[PDB]
RNA sequence: UUUACUUUGAAAAAAUUAGAGUGUUCAAAGCAGGCGGCUCGAAUAUAUUAGCAUGGAAUAAUAGAAUAGGACGU
RNA sequence: UCUGGUUGAUCCUGCCAGUUCAUAUGCUUGUCUCAAAGAUUAAGCCAUGCAUGUCUAAGUAUAAGCAAUUUAUACAGUGAAACUGCGAAUGGCUCAUUAAAUCAGUUAUCGUUUAUUUGAUAGUUCCUUUACUACAUGGUAUAACUGUGGUAAUUCUAGAGCUAAUACAUGCUAAUCUCGACCCUUUGGAAGAGAUGUAUUUAUUAGAAAUGUCUUCGGACUCUUUGAUGAUUCAUAAUAACUUUUCGAAUCGCAUGGCCUUGUGCUGGCGAUGGUUCAUUCAAAUUUCUGCCCUAUCAACUUUCGAUGGUAGGAUAGUGGCCUACCAUGGUUUCAACGGGUAACGGGGAAUAAGGGUUCGAUUCCGGAGAGGGAGCCUGAGAAACGGCUACCACAUCCAAGGAAGGCAGCAGGCGCGCAAAUUACCCAAUCCUAAUUCAGGGAGGUAGUGACAAUAAAUAACGAUACAGGGCCCA
């Protein structure tokens, strides 16, 4: 349950952030101040692809 | 926890206590003190449960703020505080001198003494060393610093130590044929004699013991408690003697 | 929070309620004793079948055994003392041929029917129920209460009951009393 | 800031490890004392329990010891010459165990004199890379004491073998 | 020979489980002491694996300077 | 799993029909004992009240407090406020995260900190300005209090005047032991020659044929001289320096005994609180070995930004790539590494079963983690604390618009729907915990109330008399 859907996501955008960040890290093989200061569709498209090619033939 | 507990409760407190699990939440949480949690017999125990002197904790408070009991010839006025074996309990308006040793069954005994064998008790020697200025001691079982000790004492054996100065009146060396007494494990209670001592280098010691109706056992070194020769202890012994 | 508080129950429905033999022995039973529903009789089933699998259990191990010979002696000594079984059949063969019977035999109804202080079981359990039948010096108004073999010569009527040698009820001095005026 | 937990990083087989617990107050550490040779600047650091260590912030003067001789005089440090495992504390002059400094002979010589009346002749034989830096006015000491973590700067002569090592590697 | 395996002994909190005694009025429960020395009383047990101590003759691996050799030169 | 059918009658293989627990819900609900109370994967949001304070004879009272008195002469009974000290790091709740992690059993610290408890432990004689407080030092100082004030507003506070200590900061006062010539021969005297704390940092050092003579028949004559562990650079000791450097009682109650050369002389009892180091106890942090559900249509992964290891340093209470610098190129993996899923806190345990197994375990005990979400800290023996503080995200309260204040997964009690479920109860009497403390405090805990959770026992009737009639029941 470490990427489960959450009641309120908003609610804690701070523990969705380390969520990302782990998963960056996990997945990588696949993808190759202070504050204690005093001071602070493709169907579609697809088929426009046949009538162009079919209207071009 | 971010720092040490404070509550005990009843099923987590020492089975021997003999505490009912439906009188309360909680168990009197022994004090730190001579003797560990585990292996202590709290005062108010003694005072309620097993005396019946007092029949609440408020009692048994008002009892020790009388000054009326002595735990090993000092004033304790600690409800918690943890006596354990070999402690001599005075109650002097009573007449009364007790010395906590276990029952075969592994309880703490209710065992009355005269008033000359409250005078001392035993201690094994859990450590000897040279503290400063080069001055040798013994520790003992109950964390008594005792020093000048005499040379010929080593760990595992035990000292007579006299209340009123607590010092060492007489020892006795760890040995085969020595009178010894079980102080932890299964076997917790019985009394025999030393028949071997097995050692294995960075491994736990293990003693054979033989009792009076010839049955033997194996029992680990941390556990024995040397108390006399056989046939001649140094302090009386409750009713069976060990056995069984 | 406090220990938590042990409990059972003491019966169990049977494997086949429905069967013919089995209502027409719930009926001869609760008619001969007087009892109020199956769950009584259910109630007994169940401490027999446990007794008779701790024998049966227990004669499967060797004799001299020293489970067998404790906890064998236990059941014994148990079973004589409530009366079930008899002093010259003290052996867990016998432990295995009890019934029901010799259970509901013992209940204090049943005692107090066969004593002599009542007329049928309706009307012991009746007698029990209204505080009339002492067991030595304790009123038990409990008709399911089993009765030692010691208690079956002590049962009698209560020294508080009308029947006892105490004043008459409610409404015998009522009578009385609109009888006078 | 900074944690000397071993939760973050990776397991021996090399998986990543998530987390268990939010960081600990017993697993901290603290920002290096990166001590310099000036006037002494040191501050008191309140560690676990009631225990206190002292930071030397900066410091320009130590117990060292001749260890030949069976001697120890407070000295003057002039410079850091030689560091073994970062050449920048060499380059900015940061006081650290085991870096290799120069010190003031000036003591250790009034020493030798006085003891030895010579400037026992067997005796006050010493071995010449010694006296060469004697005669030079500065000697090659190394540090041996924790300036971050005890506030002293103490350490002893180079000698023997670990002179000849260290002027090799000078 | 060593290991595996197997025996025994410690260890594996209490509560829960099984079991013993006990007229909570009965029961579900709770509970450890009685008489004036009595040889009276929970006697208790329970846990696959891993580690520890220990007795083993088979079984399965594992070992041997086991039943080896003795001719020449300047 | 059994039972009845499919044949003129059997056997086998098939078909047909009937055969506790969990969730939701319907009706009924008198008596005794006993006992529980989760759930939208919503660890979603919360009005209000409470849940942490604490004083002995024994730290600090000229309260312009109260009350006493032989009516007060430093004070003295009792004592609000405030300072000082201790506690608030326990308890209670919840199960979000977490898959060799937690956890269970079993190890280690010869790898470290530890308030408190218990036991031990510290005469350093002298050392020039003696120009000398120890019959006892300072403000290098304040609160409460008095008085003058700002703000709409909060457990907000400013300026001014006072005054204490177990607060803070300073600083002192003719010893003991070795030998001992000489006498004297012991109960000996002593000319004299010598010696002298802790703590901190480093270096160095230690830590391994007297088988005789005499004698009083006893005894004397010369020598010995650390300990422990399986194991240490261990315990301990010694030398030389070093230190913004420690400690080595300027504290308090009760009481008024003993010596005299009669002085408010000297001495002296039972306690409290402190204090150095060691040991112990309550602990903590790390740590050795073995053991987890589904997935291979996840086969290579880790190493650029530490991955495996070496050397050195830094940091830590301390080991350690924990971090840094420089070096090597290592580490894991078909005995499944790595990645993915988990309606995954782990266990003691519960259910079922003939046995093997299989499912359940938020849930009375133990261990871990969290306090809406990330991150960081102060104080303290102990916290990465949340009924402590600071920021950012999200929500959200008051405002005079300038500001100010927030965290019920604590106990009650609400919202999350428009459809639904325990009391915003009483008490610290028991159990225990905290404090300076027998006494104060405790929604911890207990008492009672409240939907038939799970359980135990058990009423709603019993016994008679009389009258009339001839049919009542069982199988098929
Ligand atoms: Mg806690
Ligand atoms: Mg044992
Ligand atoms: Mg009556
Ligand atoms: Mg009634
Ligand atoms: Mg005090
Ligand atoms: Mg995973
Ligand atoms: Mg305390
Ligand atoms: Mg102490
Ligand atoms: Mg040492
Ligand atoms: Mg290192
Ligand atoms: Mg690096
Ligand atoms: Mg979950
Ligand atoms: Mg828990
Ligand atoms: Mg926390
Ligand atoms: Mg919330
Ligand atoms: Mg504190
Ligand atoms: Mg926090
Ligand atoms: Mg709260
Ligand atoms: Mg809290
Ligand atoms: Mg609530
Ligand atoms: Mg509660």
């Amino acid at each position: 349950g470490t990427y489960r859907k959450r009641f309120n996501e908003k609610a804690r955008s701070g523990h969705m952030a380390k969520l990302k960040e782990l998963k960056r890290i996990r997945n990588k093989q696949f993808t190759r101040p202070n504050a204690n200061a005093e001071i602070l569709s493709r169907l579609k498209k697809k088929r426009l692809d046949k009538f162009i090619e079919h209207q071009l033939k | 926890a971010r720092g040490p507990k404070k509550h005990l409760k009843r099923l987590a407190a020492p089975h021997h206590w003999l505490l009912d699990k439906l009188s309360g939440c909680y168990a009197p949480r022994p004090s730190a003190g001579p003797h560990k949690l585990r292996e202590s017999l709290p005062l108010i125990v003694f005072l309620r449960n097993r005396l019946k002197y007092a029949l609440n904790g408020r009692e048994v408070k008002a009892i020790l703020m009388q000054r009326h009991v002595k735990v090993d010839g000092k004033v304790r006025t600690d409800t918690t505080y943890p006596a354990g074996f070999m402690d001599v309990i005075t109650l002097d308006a009573t007449n009364e001198n007790f010395r906590l040793v276990y029952d075969v069954k592994g309880r703490f005994a209710v065992h009355r003494i005269t008033d000359e064998e409250a005078s001392y008790k035993l201690g094994k020697v859990k450590k000897v060393q040279l503290g400063k200025k080069g001055v040798p001691y013994v520790v003992t079982h109950d964390g008594r610093t005792i020093r000048y000790p005499d040379p010929n004492i080593k760990v595992n054996d035990t000292v007579k130590i006299d209340l009123a100065s607590g010092k060492i009146t007489d020892f006795i060396k760890f040995d085969a044929g020595k009178l010894v007494y079980v102080t932890g494990g299964r076997n917790l209670g019985r009394i025999g004699t030393i028949v071997h001592k097995e050692r294995h280098d960075g491994g736990f010691d293990l003693v054979h013991i033989k009792d009076s109706l010839d049955n033997t056992f194996v029992t680990r070194l941390n556990n024995v408690f040397v108390i006399g020769e056989q046939g001649k202890p140094y302090i009386s012994l409750p009713k069976g003697k060990g056995i069984k | 929070p406090r220990a938590p508080r042990t409990y059972s129950k003491t019966y169990s429905t049977p494997k086949r309620p429905y069967e013919s033999s089995r209502l027409d022995a719930e009926l001869k039973l609760a008619g001969e004793f007087g009892l109020k529903n199956k769950k009584e009789i259910y109630r007994i089933s169940f401490q027999l079948s446990k007794i008779r699998r701790a024998a049966r259990d227990l004669l499967t191990r060797d004799e001299k055994d020293p489970k067998r010979l404790f906890e064998g002696n236990a059941l014994i000594r148990r079973l004589v003392r409530v009366g079930v079984l008899s002093e010259d059949k003290k052996k867990l063969d016998y432990v295995l041929a009890l019934k029901v019977e010799d259970f509901l035999e013992r209940r204090l109804q049943t005692q107090v029917y066969k004593l002599g202080l009542a007329k049928s079981v309706h009307h012991a359990r009746v007698l029990i129920t209204q505080r009339h039948i002492a067991v030595g010096k304790q009123i038990v108004n409990i008709p399911s209460f089993m009765v030692r073999l010691d208690s079956e010569k002590h049962i009698d009527f209560a020294p508080t009951s009308p029947f006892g040698g105490a004043r008459p009820g409610r409404v015998a001095r009522r009578n009385a009393a609109r009888k006078a005026e | 800031g900074i944690s000397r937990d071993s939760r973050h990083k990776r397991s021996a087989t090399g998986a990543k490890r998530a987390q268990f617990r939010k960081k600990r107050k017993f697993e901290l550490g603290r920002q290096p004392a990166n001590t310099k040779i000036g006037a002494k600047r040191i501050h008191s650091v309140r560690t676990r329990g009631g225990n206190k260590k002292y930071r030397a912030l900066r410091i320009e003067t130590g117990n060292f010891s001749w260890a030949s001789e069976g001697i120890s005089k407070k000295t003057r440090i002039a410079g850091v010459v030689y560091h073994p495992s970062n050449n920048e504390l060499v380059r900015t002059n940061t006081l650290t165990k085991a870096a290799i400094v120069q010190i003031d002979a000036t003591p250790f010589r009034q020493w030798f004199e006085a003891h030895y009346g010579q400037t026992r002749a067997a005796s006050a034989k010493i071995e010449s890379s010694v006296e060469s830096q004697f005669s030079a006015g500065r000697l090659y000491a190394c540090i041996s004491s924790r300036p971050g973590q005890s506030g002293r700067c103490d350490g002893y002569i180079l000698e023997g073998e670990e002179l000849a090592f260290y002027l090799r590697r000078l």
